[PDB]
């Protein structure tokens, strides 16, 4: 009964492929619901159109700033920030979906997909989902990154929503 | 002949490390905040009649990655300790940076300059006497800068080079 959402990824507007996620509403309900609703756009704002602005090979693909469009913004469905729900789930390997933040209790909309185990983030970033299908698309995205996260072409969420 | 120096810019997130570097390298300033992971720059300058290549390492203001931090401090020959005159915590952070640099380098005497940035802003929370007194207690220079007006920018980097040169005489 955990929800599934899809991203259709684009490179300078051209379709790259689809990534789907299982959202762990069974263990992290409020954080999963934020990401779900941002993916559907049902609140009148969300991820559709926004970019993966920071992609560091061997670590993660980070996106979700639909308010400032530069890596510094984002907002949740509960307000600008919300607290860290729990740390039950850990950064166990590639495909983990976790919240970005600027310190404790600053979750908004930005998120990252791990491309490796990132265990030093355990207890500091809330894990709330995992890649279901399309890890090969995530690996393609990772190739557009660089040492300092700058991407060689514009990587966007051209479409997104809830699967079912 | 010429010389070459590895300068490292450290300090809390948001204080203006990148803006200061981009003014020195590219002679412009933008309001938009682009948070740093890590960036490097080379620039040839003439300081006190001596031509030098500055290898500038612009670090992120972060406190989670100590092994990368330590290597930055091992390789750097001089360090800009940047705080913002409207960020009291960034000034309270400064002593931590000097402590870590001295530890990694295993030395009491490491080329450093204290940089009080955003001096253009009307929202000061750190008075300059505080910063002057701290730099004096360290025996290092204190330079007031604004990346936005370019005030003090060349001064900060050139002074750091002079401190490196003074250290090499010992
Ligand atoms: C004082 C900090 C602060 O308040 N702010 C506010 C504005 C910034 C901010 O937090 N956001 C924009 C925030 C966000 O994106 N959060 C990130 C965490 C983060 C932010 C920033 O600005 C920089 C860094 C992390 C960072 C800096 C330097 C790093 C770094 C991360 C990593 C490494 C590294 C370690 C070991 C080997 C290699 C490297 C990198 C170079 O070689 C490839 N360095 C260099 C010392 C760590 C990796 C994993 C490589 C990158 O991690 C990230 O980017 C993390 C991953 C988890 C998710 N997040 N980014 C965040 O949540 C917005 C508002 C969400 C600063
Ligand atoms: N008014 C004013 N704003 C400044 C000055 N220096 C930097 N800023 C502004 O402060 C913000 C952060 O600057 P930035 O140089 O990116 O800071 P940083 O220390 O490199 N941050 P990080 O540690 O994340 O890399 C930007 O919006 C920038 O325009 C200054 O001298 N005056
Ligand atoms: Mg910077």
């Amino acid at each position: 009964v955990n929800p599934t959402v899809f991203f259709d990824i684009a490179v300078d507007g051209e379709p790259l492929g689809r990534v789907s996620f299982e959202l762990f509403a069974d263990k992290v309900p409020k954080t999963a619901e934020n990401f779900r609703a941002l993916s559907t756009g049902e609140k009148g704002f969300g991820y559709k159109g926004s970019s993966f602005h920071r992609i560091i090979p061997g670590f993660m693909c980070q996106g979700g700033d639909f308010t400032r469009h530069n890596g510094t913004g984002g907002k949740s469905i509960y307000g600008e920030k919300f607290e860290d729900e729990n740390f039950i789930l850990k950064h166990t390997g590639p495909g983990i979906l976790s919240m970005a933040n600027a310190g404790p209790n600053t979750n908004g909309s930005q998120f990252f997909i791990c491309t490796a185990k990132t265990e030093w983030l355990d207890g500091k970033h809330v894990v709330f989902g995992k890649v279901k299908e399309g890890m090969n698309i995530v690996e393609a995205m990772e190739r557009f990154g660089s040492r300092n996260g700058k991407t060689s072409k514009k990587i966007t969420i051209a479409d997104c929503g809830q699967l079912e | 002949s010429m010389t070459e120096y590895k300068l490292v810019v450290v300090g809390a997130c948001g204080v203006g490390k990148s803006a200061l570097t981009i003014q020195l390298i590219q002679n412009h300033f933008v309001d938009e905040y682009d948070p740093t992971i890590e960036d490097s720059y080379r620039k040839q300058v003439v300081i006190d009649g001596e031509t030098s290549l500055l290898d500038i390492l612009d670090t992120a203001g972060q406190e989670e990655y100590s092994a990368m931090r330590d290597q930055y401090m091992r390789t750097g020959e001089g360090f800009l300790l940047v705080f913002a005159i409207n960020n009291t915590k960034s000034f309270e952070d400064i002593h931590h940076y000097r402590e870590q640099i001295k530890r990694v380098k295993d030395s009491e005497d490491v080329p450093m300059v204290l940089v009080g940035n955003k001096s253009d802003l009307p929202s000061r929370t750190v008075d300059t006497k505080q910063a002057q007194d701290l730099a004096r207690s360290y025996g290092i220079p204190f330079i007031e800068t604004s990346a936005k007006t370019r005030q003090g920018v060349d001064d900060a980097f050139y002074t750091l080079v002079r401190e490196i040169r003074k250290h090499k005489e010992k």
